[PDB]
């Protein structure tokens, strides 16, 4: 299987390269991306009445393209799956046969092929989906995992900002409706007065609607200059709390030292499993030593860490000091 | 019935019956199986499992502690990231020779039988790759 | 009385149920904010000529089963305030004789009630102010105590922004409507300008009013590159405030360590007290020590205990050195 | 006259007439009544008071720590913080048998009984749950 | 000059009150606040023709009470200068014999009370200068030190930003009126791209001029993503700035320990000075060691200091062991 | 050649001043600028009819001078490239031979100047390119390195921010535009709708395309605060990431202790060349420790640093106990 | 000569003539008038100088020394920065009883001949305080 | 041939044929020549090559040191800094003169001869300025 060996290590390259990107080789990911934005290309250049033959061609091909080349990418993807044998197809039965990206990427690839073969609705929304297809990367969810990490702990504050800049847009809108209501035609409605408030507080201004009245717009500017910086919290946060774990994420990858303690885990790991009572226990306890410093060593290890081994080596010196004192005293005085 | 198995391991540290372990009845019992823990290497194992950190183990925390084992989803991550650090090609395979090298040259270093015992133990493919994610999950069962 | 204490207990969970929400027991919360929400979504659809039957109909269920659902709820928090007895009304007395959020509620729903039964307006301003019995939350304030804690901290720099932000707007506003007053109508008069001064520099730039001269038009871009940043510059602060906050609960968590020195404290504390002069002023000392230990654990513990702790270490090794050679002096030599 | 008292007993310490109590005047006085504390702990109490961060406590600062005892809000709010550690439930109560354990299982531990006088004092409801709040005011009154 | 004495003290009070603000006697300050704000109100509410004779009187009326209560304000304040005697008017001679603040307020009001007594510039541009007037607090300067602080930290990078900013600003008008020149009459000259590239980059956006052709709305789409980022970055800087300096603030006043160091720093002086060769030139030592000291507690106390002294503290004890070592390997072997 | 040594010691100067800008030294620097700036001024108030006859004049004498001072700078550039001899001109020819920057801006000045002696396009274009000509100072970069080094330390995250947006981008203009193309028509294509998302999430908000359908409005503002966020962090993340970067700088600089350091590593690179195995084996390991020591007091000098060497001297202090304790116990017991 | 003057006082410490005054040298001369100083006193004061940082004093930093003494603006700063801390109104004003009290129980303290003769030096007011920003120029002159 | 003339060295080192150098063995080599290193400085050396990170140094270790020498990118840039610490100017130049009293003043100071060795060997220009780039890459070749 010398030859076999080979060639499926070739396909665990290719594997890799379809699966986990590199410094160089992204070559496939880059072309899939340039596949689905052309197409997205010809999309919009269509709908301003060039269809006529010159986008159509051009969208006929591009289907086609893009169907052949999926095709054989999910073939390629599931026929690389694994290693060599009893990787390559076996684990890949043991992902696909229960997975919530496996098979649900297959049933939406058949259907969109039966839809088009046997409006612009169903040929965009299809290829939008295709940039969910290219979110896939990183496990559908790279940007996705970082995203809602920070999100979730700046959680109670995001909620302040929302629930403050709500309640302001509300109660402005309503006050600029009364103020409003009779001259100007804008404010028609307190519906009317909501769309107005969400275009202000959130800088966009329109235009379209401007209150008219003295009091109108001194209520206005009462409340924009109160509400504004209300809906410009959210990115300020978000801005603030990744530039802050970029630092941290330098700080503690300067620690980084998991070699001896990569080792020391397995084998306390090996040593308490070897075991099959109170010998047991004690294996126990260390492998519990072992797991904490291997943790540690990553990121645990804090300030505090430092001034835990200063008490302890105090504690040491005095021990010994004491017994050197008693020492002394029992023989020479 | 597996409770009393371990109260009457836990009574052999706390031969006193005053229900606590300290690194005195901890340390004993060690060395008189010819172990040689150090002071400090005493308070860190006790501190595992210590939470009212006056530096004792009780018996509801020496249960929690023999119940559990290994088998929590904390050490099997762990260990699973363990040997992470020896993938480099990431596919969840480690060589078996590299298995022994680490096993024999870093850290507590096994000896020549453990590790001979470890690399039987793994069902070792025909190459000499060892999947460690599966070795991963029999010391967690 | 114990039918009546478990029935007092499941009072008791439906007290802190209605009362402190949790990781789970969110839905009454989550109902209450449904119900308030859904009012709010018919009193918009209102005044826009839907209110013939459809609206009409709807808005009188909502009403009824707002004032029952309300009535009851009052109800059962005033009847569920303490525990089993002696705190479910006693300490209920308590709180509710002199309290600025107990009455008040009720106040506002007799006086609504009252209104309604026995335009616009009325409907909607009870409305929001019950957008402020959701408020309620948190004593009414959890988020409005962070907020005011994160804007009390940045005050002074604050202010700055403030008062250069509108010492820009004046003086800008002052000039332009100088340079345009003449040709462009929009600037009539300098209230006119003040309005398109507020609406620029908050970015929000309807467009109804705009230079047109190119002296005004080189002032105001001049102006705004100038002073658009200090009406942003709020939104900045309170964000980079918020996030530095958050990493800092983070730090400071990670000790959190107050379980011994909380229970020594209360012994202290005890020990004082049953005292009841030499011997009371010792234990009053051991009292102050043991409540600054008690607070340390939590946040005071910083950076310049290390240095403390480190020489005072340092100087008990040394003087047990001092007193290691005093005795070989003594006798060796 | 309650000057005058304080006076007395802070001469006790300083019997030089030097008008400041070190941690010599401090822990001398200490250890006749058969107090061991260490010069650490000496330390710590006398730098409680010490504003002039010199080492001394002067007679300002010994009648403002004698008249004040625990009276203050800034006593009052922390002895309530260090019952709420104990109060899970967030009711601002604590069982008699779970005040007992921490009394005197934890810290200084108090005596049976220094901690049957202390549930005795708490005027305990009859399910056996301590409202700390109360007992906290009484010990700052 | 008892009665004197308690005369200049009540006078020396109110030079506090109408020089350094605190917590409560805040007064004077506000009521200066509130007669030029409300003199600016009635201000602005003029040029609306209402100046026939409502606002007409009150103006009267204002430019009456200000003209009379700032002379007696500025009497005032040079009157209770200093204190009780030799400060209250000699120390006066001597800050405002020569001042870039002291004569020139008088210039100024002086000025304007001729202009007025014997169209709107004048009056409002006067108003103005009177919020330059309650500038003057904090030396004119509080704010304004606070701001030239922060933004002199950041300078180099603040120039970053503005100058890539303009650089796409240029850039980016040109090609937009290249692309627009033709068909769109927006686009007339060059200097109306500048106009239509300033508005659109800062995000005012006002809709006047609006790009037409396909190319040039893609150009612009391109630069605004590419450039809206620039300009918004010297807010972001600054109130990231700000937030930092107030967390540091914090640390700073956690440690500000000049107890001694004060008193030790001018015992040292004392004692140098007093000596009026080999005497001399250790006082001086002794005299820069305590200046160092001085300066340290209050912030250039870092990290370093730390560790240096954990090596300096360890090998003293090292030391006191060698010295030992010694001393037995001579005698006990 | 001592007047030539003076003659080209001023001349050494010249060139740092033209090269290397100091505290005070930049009027060359500033004049260069001016004089681009001003050819722009006169270029931007070309295009609107005044070019007749005072602004060709003045055209003509600024390209006149330009062409001239720019070529003697140009001469003077490479005449004063090095110091007194040897490096004046031979260093220059060995820094030009082959540059990426020395021969180019030689072919654009030619290349410019062969197009105007022997429209608006031309004269703009290379005056732009002559604002890179500016751009040059820090070699062509100092700005762009900084700016470069904090995008690339943000890459991944500001990926997030980018992809996140463009994302929401398109699928809201998708939805906008399928509810608003059969009403509204401003919304003709899905170009149009891109344009209008465009505008929007970016919070320009020209005005010239807005939804009208009360479903097209409730779906822009839904998209509008979910996505106005995304397209602002760039913003918020470089301006933060900025900040701390700056005090950063502090904290580091603080440190600089490359007096000794400096020296030493100089000189253990000259005793490991001056070898020319076992002796120069122990001179590369000593080099190795130079090395070290000479870049960690810049910067990888940190917090790790200080527990390194605590746990060593610690260890070292419980060691030597221990040798005290050894010969206690070996002498008298 | 000013110079000259300097010079044979750097000489008494480098009896030497090395060139340099180490610890050695410093201490040496403040011993033999009678002056204790410790070994990180004398680092302290030598580190005050040592530009080139090898623990050294050259005659180049003793001369910028002696010929600047206080007169430097920074010291000017820094001593009214010192009277300021004991300055609460704020007025540039310090009792002649507030001004003893600091110097004779804070820091290396002023004797009553020393502090004395300090209160003499200051114009005191007929009041009882003193302008210490005119006395910081008179030790700044 | 050059590994085995490596090896040999090595083997000076580790003569008890182990594969590695502690501070043991490298310590004892240097003394032997009349070097007196301390612990520290065994450690420090050691640490610089030790990837392993348990002390020793291995063949493969000690091979990539000797063939590297200084000739790396690394070390050519961080001399280059180290002269431009005392090139004020930032032209690339230094005194023949200011580099002598660097060499002799600071550190672990040249004796006279290497000095006069080393500005032999650069090519000194006739002002007496010294080029240290060129110095830097004859030392890095
Ligand atoms: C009032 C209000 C204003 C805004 C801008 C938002 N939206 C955000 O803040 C966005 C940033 C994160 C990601 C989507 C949210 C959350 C919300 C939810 C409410
Ligand atoms: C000039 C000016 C500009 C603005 C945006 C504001 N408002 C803010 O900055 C808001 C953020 C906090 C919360 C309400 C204020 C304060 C003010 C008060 C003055
Ligand atoms: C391109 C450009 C864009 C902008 C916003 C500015 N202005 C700022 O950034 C303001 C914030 C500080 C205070 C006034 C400046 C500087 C400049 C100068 C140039
Ligand atoms: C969606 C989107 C939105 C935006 C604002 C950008 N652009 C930026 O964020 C600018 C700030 C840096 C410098 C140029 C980029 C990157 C991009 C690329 C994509
Ligand atoms: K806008
Ligand atoms: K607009
Ligand atoms: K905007």
């Amino acid at each position: 299987s010398a030859a076999h060996k080979r060639y499926r290590r070739l396909q665990n390259w290719v594997y890799n390269v379809l699966e986990r990107p590199r410094g160089w080789a992204f070559v496939y990911h880059v072309f899939i991306f340039l596949l689905v934005f052309s197409c997205l290309v010809l999309s919009v250049l269509s709908t301003i009445q060039e269809h006529q033959e010159l986008a159509n061609e051009c969208l006929l091909i591009l289907e086609f393209v893009m169907i052949v080349v999926f095709g054989l990418e999910y073939i390629v993807r599931v026929w690389s799956a694994g290693c060599c044998c009893r990787y390559r197809g076996w684990q890949g039965r043991f992902r696909f046969a229960r997975k919530p990206f496996c098979v649900i990427d297959f049933i939406v690839f058949v259907a969109s092929v039966a839809v088009i073969a046997a409006a612009t609705s169903a040929l965009r929304s299809m290829r939008f989906l295709q940039i969910l297809r290219m979110v896939r990367m990183d496990r559908r969810g790279g940007t996705w995992k970082l995203l809602g990490s920070v999100v979730y702990a700046h959680s109670k504050e995001l909620i302040t900002a929302w629930y403050i800049g709500f309640l302001v847009l509300i109660f402005a809108s309503f006050l600029v409706y009364l103020a409003e209501k009779d001259a100007n035609s804008d404010f028609s409605s307190y519906a009317d007065s909501l769309w107005w408030g969400t275009i202000t507080l959130t800088t966009i201004g329109y235009g379209d609607k401007t209150p008219h009245t003295w009091l109108g717009r001194v209520l206005a500017a009462g409340f924009a200059l109160l509400g504004i910086s209300f809906f410009a919290l959210p990115a300020g946060i978000l801005g603030s709390g990744f530039a802050l774990k970029v630092q941290e994420q330098h700080r503690q990858k300067h620690f980084e030292k998991r070699r001896m303690p990569a080792a020391n885990l397995i084998q306390a790991a090996w040593r308490l499993y070897s075991t099959d009572t109170v010998i047991r226990s004690i294996r126990i306890l260390k492998f519990l030593v072992a797991k904490r410093k291997f943790k540690e060593t990553l990121r645990p290890y804090d300030v505090k860490d430092v001034i835990e081994q200063y008490s302890a080596g105090h504690l040491d010196m005095l021990g010994r000091i004491k017994s050197l004192q008693t020492r002394v005293d029992q023989i020479v005085g | 019935e597996q409770i009393a198995e371990f109260k009457e391991a836990f009574s052999l540290f706390d031969k006193d019956g005053d229900g606590t372990i300290t690194t005195k009845e901890l340390g004993t019992v060690m060395r008189s199986l010819g172990q040689n823990p150090t002071e400090a290497e005493l308070q860190d194992m006790i501190n595992e499992v210590d939470a009212d950190g006056n530096g004792t183990i009780d018996f509801p925390e020496f249960l929690t502690m023999m119940a559990r084992k290994m088998k929590d989803t904390d050490s099997e991550e762990e260990i699973r990231e363990a040997f992470r650090v020896f993938d480099k090609d990431g596919n969840g395979y480690i060589s078996a020779a590299e298995l022994r090298h680490v096993m024999t040259n870093l850290g507590e270093k096994l000896t020549d039988e453990e590790v001979d015992e470890m690399i039987r133990e793994a069902d070792i493919d025909g190459d000499g790759q060892v999947n460690y994610e599966e070795f991963v999950q029999m010391m967690t069962a």
